[PDB]
């Protein structure tokens, strides 16, 4: 009651504290962490940003008692591959948003500290999943150039059309280009076409 | 025919948890577990012991995902060592 | 990369279209983010070159974020050249001084 | 609240100016453009790329006022009096000035880019050619803008 | 004791924003 | 409350205190001004206002993921050309309204201040924007002398008809010229037919 | 097919809000924002970075306008250094 | 990047050189885009140089965006080539001070 | 077809009012000025500037009437010099 009020009081307080402290701990190695990200070294010829790939191994499904179903290996597309304006950065993913709110006996000081904790870790839990989302998307794109290269995954066919002066009297175009992704990229099916590098 | 395994055990693969899941708190090990639909999906790389998986899954490296069955008391082999595990929700 | 350079065997470099030169051979120390232009006049400018550039740029940019420290100007633009392969290319005549960057063509 | 000053205050940029102008290391603060030219007796040792040991309170207080300002682009360059092969002092100038600019560049530098040579004094701003490394000639210097 | 030279006048920040508009326009007028 | 009224004491105060502000100094380079802005110079022939053209690069919608459109280059003609009669004056644009109010405890004092403040600022930024709105007219005319001189758009094409004495035993009119613009300006589009210029 | 751009990027090319606008308080920076129906349509000679605009513009000057979705935070690259920017409204 | 890096030896580049007249060595002005043809006859005439044209013109225009305030007609031209690619090009022949636009 | 003028503008070219007038209170100048309806006739002798006129005259000996839209405030250029001029009303 006063209990849980005193446990909320911290809640809140350690968890937006935490918000500001990862925040600053962003900005400073945030040289660092486009260093790692360079999204545009992933990006495509006409700013494709490519889809996301996701492995799979031992995917064993047991239905049952008396079937089971297993691959040795499993590839799933995501987030097919699109035009982008903006590349991606990681602040789109991993800027904490922070807030700060001040706005509310010994239970209430040992509760607060409580709280004060219990929203530090959750925040921390956060930040980690964070951090999850924006591996499972670069080292997705990464498959996708990786398939690419295997031949086990299709390119971005597209068509650019080009139209000339377009437009009226009171509004003319002097060159429009549009560009249309006829085809998406996708994974092949007949692997006999596949790339299999051996390394040395 | 069976289904294969679970896709979203693809997405818990690696760190995310599934679309709607709640974190489960685990506590004593370094395993991740979400709620997703009474089904846990656990990550991690130990060696899951004693309540058994609708559907096992495993990395690359071998980071293991189990389509689980949903226990309060999880067991894993750590290294010949066995150990239990607590979750909470 | 591995899997790439040994799918792909690389067949020439960059040092054939971009020489070395005395002049070229001052030293730089460079963080940047931004877009490409801009930089490669800094660096003109500061390797007394006419810089130029050939075709149009998209209206997306090409950016770059190149981040190195003392090092010299050629390879300064090999790997520029580089860090936009495919959307740009960097060519000098430093019979003349110039500095050229093409666009792509599309 | 934004900023008013970027932690800086130009009290503390003019006690620079001052003090260092009493010790003489030369202050050039013209129209946007700041310049620091030091003679380089007092840092290398001679026809030495190479730094002694107390220079370096003075060094770190230059990049102690290299932080007042936003800025871009730093150029250093180094001269030397003409001591042996043409060679050389492109080479101890060179060496010189990527030394310090190492030094600075791994102190605070809030420079992009930091530009760096040196020449064997070719352009020479006095020909009173008292010797070889207690000349005038023998220097480094450092130009930025400050920027906006 | 230290001054910049070109001391002028306190100006504003409309006349300024005149001034901007002014050259803009200007060179175009050179130009075209 | 208080404190709003407070702030709004000031917000009107600072408005038209900077209102009459830059009266003045709208006033004192009145010269300047159209020293400038020698709309004249830009009118034509039969007093025609010529019209105001706009200017386009890299015109990049994406419309999507899966297509783009741009232009490299793009004119939009507005406020087609029209017999005026007067010409403009820049007064017109930036003859900023000032009115004065004085119609109504440290938070009345200091909100007054912070209203004075926005108030001034706010103004200077309605400011700016008669000026940009100015700009975008003069630059306008100057675009369509331009394509005029580019061929880029056409003349008004005009036809004056006249008329002798016209009217009864109680109302003539010794001669009556009536000038209707039969064809407006407006941008070619068969740029074959273009004009070019080299400078030197 | 596509739409070309906006023609209020035309207008937003040059210091005109678009008709109906609401001045979005631009913090810290030179570029001016106005409120259309939710999308910003910012003026700048900055660099977008951070969120994509729907159709972007430049003058013949390199003043680009940016038929941008609405952030509360904006960035652009400004000379290899790299700028958030804050906006009200 | 580096592997997938293919570039030209400036040996095959296939573009334009500079022709070298004195009559091309001058500084120029020009902001356009649009269909190329009129531009080279016009800085043909700028250079005091004959223009030819052999090829068609196709139903599309060729086209082209030039903005330069301060630059020569030479590097013009080499721009004007490398816009033009595949569907048309430059040749300039100096002794004879003619240029002359190919197309494909 | 166009109507020809007012010949309203033939009263007021003259120093009359139209008909149903109303005396604008013309306050730092020497030029008379009527609401007839929204539109006021102003006689003078001075240089119009500012507003336009749908329709303009002149006398015989240059007195011009200019059957103006509503100003409450008005231009002539009187010399070179330009002036102001209040109305009320």
């Amino acid at each position: 009651a006063l209990k849980e009020t005193a446990l909320s009081v911290g809640a809140q307080a350690g968890l937006a504290w935490r918000a500001k402290i990862i925040d600053e701990q962003l900005n400073k190695q945030a040289r660092n962490l486009d260093a790692i990200y360079d999204f545009n070294s992933l990006v495509l010829e006409h700013n494709i940003l490519p889809p996301v790939l996701l492995e799979g191994r031992n995917t064993l499904n047991l239905a049952d008692a008396q079937s089971i179903r297993i691959s040795d290996r499993t590839y799933k597309v995501a987030k097919q591959a699109h035009f982008i304006t903006t590349p991606p950065t990681w602040r789109q993913y991993l800027w904490m948003d922070y807030v700060k709110p001040e706005a509310p006996k010994e239970i209430w000081c040992i509760y607060t500290e409580r709280g004060w904790k219990n929203g530090i870790d959750q925040a921390n839990t956060i930040l980690e999943e964070n951090i999850a989302r924006i591996k499972e998307d670069f080292g997705g794109m990464i498959l996708y150039r990786k398939l690419l290269a295997m031949n086990m995954v299709s390119p971005p066919y597209v068509s650019h059309t080009d139209l000339g002066v377009t437009g009226d009297g009171s509004e003319i175009h002097i060159d429009d280009r549009v560009l249309r992704i006829t085809a998406l990229p996708e994974l092949n099916v007949n692997s006999a076409e596949w790339r299999a590098a051996v390394a040395k | 025919i069976p289904p294969s395994a679970n896709d979203l055990l693809l997405h818990v693969l690696e760190g995310v948890p599934p679309p709607g899941s709640r974190r489960l708190v685990v506590s004593g090990g370094d395993a991740r577990a979400w709620l997703s639909n009474e089904k846990m999906y656990v990550r991690t790389n130990l060696t899951i012991l004693s309540p058994g998986w609708l559907a096992s899954m495993t990395s690359a490296d071998g980071t293991h995902a189990y389509e689980m069955q949903k226990s309060p008391v999880l067991l894993v082999s750590w290294h010949g060592k066995v150990m239990q595990l607590k979750v909470e929700g | 990369a591995k899997v790439e350079k040994v799918i792909t065997p690389p067949s020439k470099d960059n040092t054939l279209t971009i020489p070395n030169a005395y002049n070229l051979q001052a030293r730089a120390s460079v963080d940047w983010s931004g877009p490409i232009e801009e930089l490669t006049a800094r660096i003109a400018k500061a390797a007394h070159f006419r810089f130029r550039v050939l075709g149009k740029s998209p209206s997306v940019p090409v950016l770059i974020s190149i981040s190195t420290k003392d090092e010299s100007l050629a390879e300064i633009l090999r790997d520029i050249d580089y860090q936009a392969g495919k959307k740009a290319s960097i060519h000098v005549y430093p019979n003349s001084q110039v500095v050229e960057l093409r666009y792509a063509k599309i | 609240l934004p900023c008013r000053v970027d932690g800086a205050c130009d009290a503390t940029i003019i006690k620079m100016m001052t003090d260092l102008n009493k010790k003489g290391i030369k202050v050039a603060s013209v129209g946007q453009n700041y310049l620091i030219s030091i003679p380089a007796s007092a840092l290398f040792a001679d026809q030495s790329p190479r730094l002694n040991w107390a220079s370096y309170s003075l060094l770190n207080e230059i990049a102690a006022f290299l932080k007042q300002f936003r800025k871009i682009a730093i150029t250093v360059t180094s001269y030397s009096s003409k001591y042996v092969s043409v060679k050389r002092e492109r080479a101890l100038t060179l060496a010189r000035s990527r030394v310090v600019s190492e030094y600075l560049w791994s102190q605070g530098v809030d420079s992009r880019i930091i530009f760096t040579q040196g020449l064997g004094s070719d352009k020479p701003i006095t020909s009173y050619t008292l010797g070889g490394d207690r000349s005038p000639n023998a220097r480094v210097e450092i130009t930025f803008r400050r920027a906006v | 004791k230290f001054k910049k030279p070109p001391i002028n006048n306190p100006s504003d920040d409309a006349t300024i924003k005149l001034a901007e508009a002014a050259v803009s326009v200007s060179d175009s007028m050179l130009e075209m």
